């Protein structure tokens, strides 16, 4: 029981990190030089 | 040559249309990589439906690379059904092909779990 | 049993978010200025 609870808090930080990282990739595509493949 | 293998592998369509304005010479379309991979192979491996449709519209001729795979053997390993429809709706010959290990296009679409 | 089912739905949203994010990184590399390292 203490092992799956430890894995739930590790996965909850994994969802928080990927959601922070998903906002950066949405911001790279938002502010970017697009000339040749326009 | 190598600009076309990069621009087709990563879906850059406008770089591909510039490089294929020399369509009187069809050497660079069916050219090979070090693993014998066509630009049609690379565009279907990463799952780019627009690049595989432009290359088929200019005669990519459905070659085979080393290990005997095709564009349909690459599009299946990856589960990109959109480039799979472009290959299948062109001709019905590629769906019955085999590699050197006897696997069809069906065997790669089932092994990876698509 | 309710803990692993809660972890399965958290992981199922983790696969959906990473697959959405994998399409953006494939689209950054698709529409990008490449001059110096061409």
């Amino acid at each position: 029981e203490m092992e799956i609870l430890k894995q739930k808090y590790r996965l909850k930080d994994l969802t928080f990190l990927l959601e922070k990282q998903h906002e950066l990739i949405k911001l790279i595509i938002q502010k970017m030089e697009i000339i040749s493949e326009t | 040559k190598s600009p076309l293998h990069f621009a087709a592998s990563y879906g850059r369509i406008n770089t591909c249309q510039r490089l294929l304005q020399d369509i009187s010479d069809t050497r660079l379309l069916n050219e090979g990589d070090l693993h014998g991979m066509t630009p049609l192979h690379l565009a279907a491996k990463n799952g780019h439906d627009k690049v595989v449709q432009l290359l088929l519209k200019k005669g990519a001729l459905f070659l085979s690379d080393h290990n005997g795979w095709t564009a349909l053997h690459h599009a299946s390993m990856g589960g990109y059904t959109q480039t799979m429809k472009v290959i299948l709706d062109t001709n019905l010959k590629c769906t019955d092909r085999l590699d050197e290990d006897g696997n069809t296009a069906l065997h790669f679409a089932a092994r990876e779990g698509h």
